[PDB]
């Protein structure tokens, strides 16, 4: 196809492409039209690219609809979709994440080998809060969401089943 | 005759304009929107779009609705045929008739006389109690076609709604099911026969929803956030995938070069053996354009199952994840492993197996529930397996899992080693208490003995003196060298013994 | 010479008199004496008598006994050629070498190279530790051999001691598995293990005991009392099937008739739809001499799978047990029937089938465990299955289970019915309250709605107007029917598309 | 339950006492009285007996007969399996319905999944009309099955009741067509029809009666005097032939010599040339109990063609009858035998040709027939041909015909001939009038150019010098010199190139 729908930052831009070997040249609705040109190719993690003559470096990834792109302190899922793709995905609801509880519960019966958080310590969504001695393998736990250590009841050499509660948070 | 485009129209409209606002409410696409984005824009070819039901019990022939609840028909995924079929929610509730069933086989026919996958997209309420056993005769033709095609034409099924019953049995056999996050669900038996029986009682998305099929049942191959990314996400699929069983897998163009070198590679196994590492990055960095796609991803994460190109063609991926269970091998880890890997060789798409197991994970609960059997399973599908087989072990390669990993007795082509892999009948320790028994009294010979075993076994240089390992290969230059023999392999042929069929455990 | 006579009987020792009577003293034969019992009297030829293990790690070399811890060989069963390999426990403990695997390899790639069965009669300690990875490759290669003669030549594993590790895997995809009651055992970990691992402690009777294994873990497929029955019992099982598959299932005199009548049974589905009876008696007065040699007996007892013969040939015979779980379809009752059709087809044996399915068994144990996937299972084994098949329904065929039993649309060629049969989409209550919903609030209608779905249509005539039951039938003329129809498609023959192999659910 | 049997003797009663008296009226049994004569006494096993047509048009619901029309299932002839179905005519005149043909599908469909023939019994009113396009369809899938099964597996048509429209076109695909005399009769569109549209007044008798059929039309093979005889020749009939394409032609005891010597054979050839002899004798005389099942007696009574069996074997025949038209080859005698050729070879027959041809028919009617394709056919069916080829010139084989008639050319095995035989380009007269020109205005120069041409080519011995005829033999030892001929061909075995099909004129 030749007509897209680009969207970022909760913004769509209606846009069409014409390209022939040199670059391409990107139409968008207001009757204003970029030039892309690039040496980019899938799979390369870094596109450097020349839009209106003006050098734009970009992070890429991939993404079901198009690709993660980072510029500045930018960093955003860019959807490249057709249409009625566009059209359609409009009617697709919006992901909620899922709860949490403020309970660590044990997932591997084990023995707890450290524990990096003390109590009223304040964590950060994903950071490291015990260490777990599954089969001779360290299993590092973590923060699920930002929040407080409420209580530990666990410490080194302990050996706790699953589920056994080893944190709480407020 | 403008008379056609107007019935042509009707039908397009399903159980009506109300009805299909009521599934978009539900985040649901429609039978027909799900077919839209599936297939190549304007390559859709549809079949039986004005048939009716046959039923005259009760009262059922007053409402004789075009298509009778399934939108059949082909079209292309990139130039490429595919047939396909999506269940109309809309109408009847996409509940399954004799005719239903009969629009279902004709695409699946024909799908088999011309060798090309067949897309289902189940969102049915179920049998069409009414047809009595015409439903379940409806369901018999569709599963037998199923079962004929199995390792034939690849199958994909896609769940974006309702699937109960009998009904279950079909996308069951199928190579891979993909379900919609929220809006799908599948169970055998519903949850009000679940209460009445088991006096338990749960919600459908409890009992059968997306994510207790993703990573609890083993049923389903991944959850899409919802029905747009899912049709995407299965044409990505449907781009690795060959055509049918004849032809090998595709090709096409790959922006990557075969001979590329990761250093990063030669500290990926951390120097405590008690410290994991993400198995996943190594795939990525042999990857083609590093694309991976999944398979089970939120299942027995203990294993990595999961497709990649080199070079531009679709290379099947078997790979131990240390992150989880330590890389232990168990009757969850092995069913899903060992499926992925006879489909690869059904299909003739290659393999590449990632080593770095310990052994299988010990428990009551293990051998009760059948290790034996299922632990075998994967044994059994290398052992089949005869596409080409490349093999890297990154680290550990114990006992019996050691042997289960694609070793050179199951016939593998490549068996690469990194110089951090220790190949054994099991852990020094262990192996000490069984060879020097009179020996545990003095804390200091077992210490020294182990020390040994260490130093003289757990490697992979005696693996090599054997030829059990074709070689040993510095970590970074590993795409180089398993992109090049399986390029030596793409002539592979090998037979196994005439046969019906196996006999598999189960 | 005398001297060979001599290295002759010195081999013949095993572990010595002492070991020996060790062994008896655990009630276990010696190797040589299990396969003196197995074979026809005088008819054994043995292979590699003298042959020596090449190890030489630990001190290995200084104990070089011949045979190296197995017997091998080959010898007749009621005259048919059959292979074997007797693991002798007195020796080294029957511990598995390079050596020990190679003895088992030339009887198996004999057994292929001539369509013979092959008899293991397993009881080892497990894996010759002081070999290293020559123990590993010398599994490997009975596995691949395993696998290479699944569905090409009946594979029969005797377990008669201990089975250990990596090992269990074989007998793990040979086409049976027996035990010895109280002698033996088999575990991929040790109960030692795992405790260390679980802090669970467990005898190793509890763990892979007979009996956990006939009746918890669906490995085994018997428990033999001990090892002379276990041995006399191989030899039934034997004279059943065919030597290979190429041959059809063997022939023999019959002192039977096929036209006799059983009037008993006409009375034996109890006329109050809530109490059972025993499908085995069915079984029986079928079964040509009243012989059935029942498989799995006492695992999944919600299904009966066994052999019977009839004009004297081989049939396998799979069928619903009221007696338990009402005769429901369960994961396990289907992995348990599943395989058995598969082997029975694999094999040329045909199928008889007996019905009185309700429906499967409901549960959030069933969803959760995956029947989604097991169940499909036996539904594959039936679709796939080309041998002949004949049905008879005695009593209950309803849904989704009603289709998976051989129903006609999996292509059964004779789908008998007797009288008290009924099939259809549900139960008449269920059916009911989902044709009528706007009539609940009134129990007179419902009442009435029911009593009719009753009475039109739980019973076989509206399947038979379908054409889905060839025929209904008087209960007592079933031996007669059956036999003729089996007779009748001594010749069938048809094919299945041309594929590598299946994808079955795993 | 007595009920069953209520029901079963409910069925069996047909459109009723009272149709099945008009049925009987009209000298023609019921469908199951002529099931019952056909199959081994007690050997008929029913399928579909309750079946019920799918109509609702026209009222049509309300008379939903039992079996709808038609009688299936299988039985036995002389023990060997044979597949029938039988029209009910008193049964909505056997009109043929979607559920009509289902019924004739399945057995079909069995009679070539296990290997044995179908036997036809149409009496049937023609389509059901009510049904519409569903009675279209019907036909079709019998059609195709018909087709699928040419030459595969023995498809015998019976005729015995009337056979209008789509449906002549049946039988008119299966390898044999019988009718009976009086009572039958076929044509693709109606007398009435026939009026309407060419002014023509015919009777159905007239228009595709036994007779016009047996010898007018070339569509019946014989025309039996009853229903009774008609069933008893089938099944002698029946005892010829294979019981499908796999197996060679059936073996039975003979109470006969294959070293049998006919004197009186050695003066069938009359001296006088213009005098004509019954090659029907020798044929007796050389079958071997004197049995000689004619095929197409009445018709192109220029060429016979049948069966007949050798040391209890059997052996199709086709031979020149100088009794009518002086033995010529034309358009018809040459469609008559190339479709025998062609089904003895498709299954296994071997043939025996007689031979004692002057030419083809010359004649405008015969050139603007198109005899140069349908003479070739036979030629065709020859040159096609790779079963066991013996022949016996008795007398005349001159030009082109002595090459179609399974000469040496078309790689016979045997070419026999009797010393009264003469092989040549034609006769001595002509012959001189071609090679002679300048020598015609002298009449004894022509004369005697003739008399040398007589004396030097017409005979075998020049074909003998070139090989053509493998040898001249006495006539009173044909019977010996043939039989032992076929016998060391029972191992013949030959290739033709690879192709899907051939392209025979038509
Ligand atoms: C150390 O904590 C004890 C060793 C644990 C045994 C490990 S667990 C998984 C490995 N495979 C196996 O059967 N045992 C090994
Ligand atoms: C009484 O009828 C209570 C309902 C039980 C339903 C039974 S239990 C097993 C059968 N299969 C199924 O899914 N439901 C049936
Ligand atoms: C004698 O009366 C004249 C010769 C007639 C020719 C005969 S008629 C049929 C034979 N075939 C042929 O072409 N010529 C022969």
């Amino acid at each position: 196809g030749t007509e897209w729908v680009v969207t970022l930052q909760g913004a769509d831009f209606p846009v069409t492409i014409a390209a022939d070997h040199d670059g391409s040249t990107v139409s968008f609705d207001d009757g204003s039209s970029m030039r892309v040109t690039s040496d980019w190719t899938p799979g390369d993690q870094l596109a450097n690219l020349m839009v209106d003559g003006a050098p734009l470096v970009l992070k890429v990834g991939k993404i079901s609809g198009g690709f993660r792109i980072r510029t500045r302190g930018a960093d955003l899922k860019v959807h490249v979709r057709t249409p009625r793709q566009a059209e359609l995905a409009r009617l697709m609801p919006e992901k909620l994440p899922p709860d949490t509880s403020k309970m660590l519960l044990c997932p591997m019966p084990g023995l707890i080998v450290k524990v990096d958080v003390e109590v009223g310590q304040e964590v950060q969504e994903g950071q490291a809060l015990c260490t777990i001695e599954a089969m001779k393998m360290e299993n590092i736990l973590r923060a699920e969401k930002k929040g407080v250590v409420a209580k530990i009841n666990a410490s080194a050499g302990n050996s706790l089943a699953v589920d056994d509660v080893i944190m709480e948070f407020e | 005759l403008e008379q056609l485009e107007d019935r042509r129209a009707a039908a397009r409209l399903g159980g009506g304009q109300k009805r299909i606002d009521a599934q978009h409410g539900r985040g649901k696409l429609t039978a027909r929107e799900r077919v839209d984005l599936l297939l190549d824009e304007g390559s859709f070819e549809e079949f039986d779009m004005f048939v009716t039901h046959r039923c005259t019990d009760f009262n059922m022939q007053d409402q004789k609705p075009a298509g009778d609840g399934v939108v059949t028909g082909w079209g292309t995924i990139n130039g490429r045929v595919v047939y396909v079929f999506s269940q109309d929610f809309t109408v009847l509730g996409g509940s399954v008739s004799e005719t239903h069933s009969k629009k279902i086989c004709k695409i699946m026919d024909m799908a088999m006389q011309n060798g090309a996958p067949v897309i289902g997209i189940n969102d049915s309420g179920g049998a069409r109690i009414q047809e009595g056993v015409d439903s379940l005769a409806g369901y018999g033709e569709v599963f037998q076609r199923n079962i004929m095609a199995s390792g034939v034409v690849p199958q994909i099924s896609m769940i974006m709604g309702p699937c109960a019953g009998g009904a279950v049995y079909s996308p069951a056999m199928t190579d891979f099911i993909f379900m919609v996050k929220d809006s799908s669900y599948m169970f055998v038996t519903g949850p009000d026969v679940v209460k009445t029986v088991t006096n338990e009682q749960v919600s459908a998305e409890e009992l059968g929803g997306a994510t207790t099929h993703t990573r609890k049942s083993s049923v389903a191959d991944a959850a899409f956030e919802n029905d747009v990314e899912a049709l995407a996400e299965v044409r990505r699929l449907v781009d690795f995938l060959p055509l049918n069983n004849r032809e090998k897998p595709p090709v096409r163009p790959f922006f990557d070069d075969p001979d590329r070198i990761e250093p990063s590679l030669d500290t990926l196994v951390p120097d405590n053996p008690n410290t994991p590492y993400d198995m996943k990055e190594l795939i990525h960095k042999l990857a083609d354009e590093g694309d991976f796609y999944e398979i089970q991803e939120e299942f027995a994460k203990n294993i990595i199952t999961g497709f990649i190109r080199l070079e531009g063609r679709t290379v099947g991926v078997v790979a131990n994840q240390p992150l989880v269970l330590a890389g232990c091998l168990d009757i969850d880890s092995s069913r899903k492993a060992a499926r992925f890997v006879r489909f690869c060789d059904a299909f003739e798409i290659p393999l590449l197996t990632l080593i770095d197991v310990p052994g299988f994970l010990p428990g009551t609960s293990q051998e009760y529930g059948g290790v034996i059997k299922h632990g075998a399973k994967l044994l059994y599908a290398y052992g089949e397996a005869t596409v080409p087989m490349v093999t890297v072990i990154t680290r550990k390669a114990y006992g019996g899992a050691y042997v289960v990993m694609s070793s050179k007795h199951l016939r593998a082509d490549f068996n690469y080693a990194w110089p951090t892999a220790e190949v054994a009948v099991m852990g020094a320790k262990g192996a000490t208490e069984i060879i020097h028994r009179g020996d545990l009294g003095d804390p200091e010979k077992i210490a020294q003995h182990t020390a040994d075993y260490e130093e003289r076994f757990a490697n992979p240089f005696v693996a090599s003196e054997r030829g059990f390992v074709d070689e040993v290969i510095q970590p970074r230059s590993t795409r180089k060298r398993v992109a090049r023999a399986f390029a030596s392999l793409r002539n592979k042929s090998v037979q196994m013994p005439w046969k019906k069929h196996d006999n598999i455990p189960l």
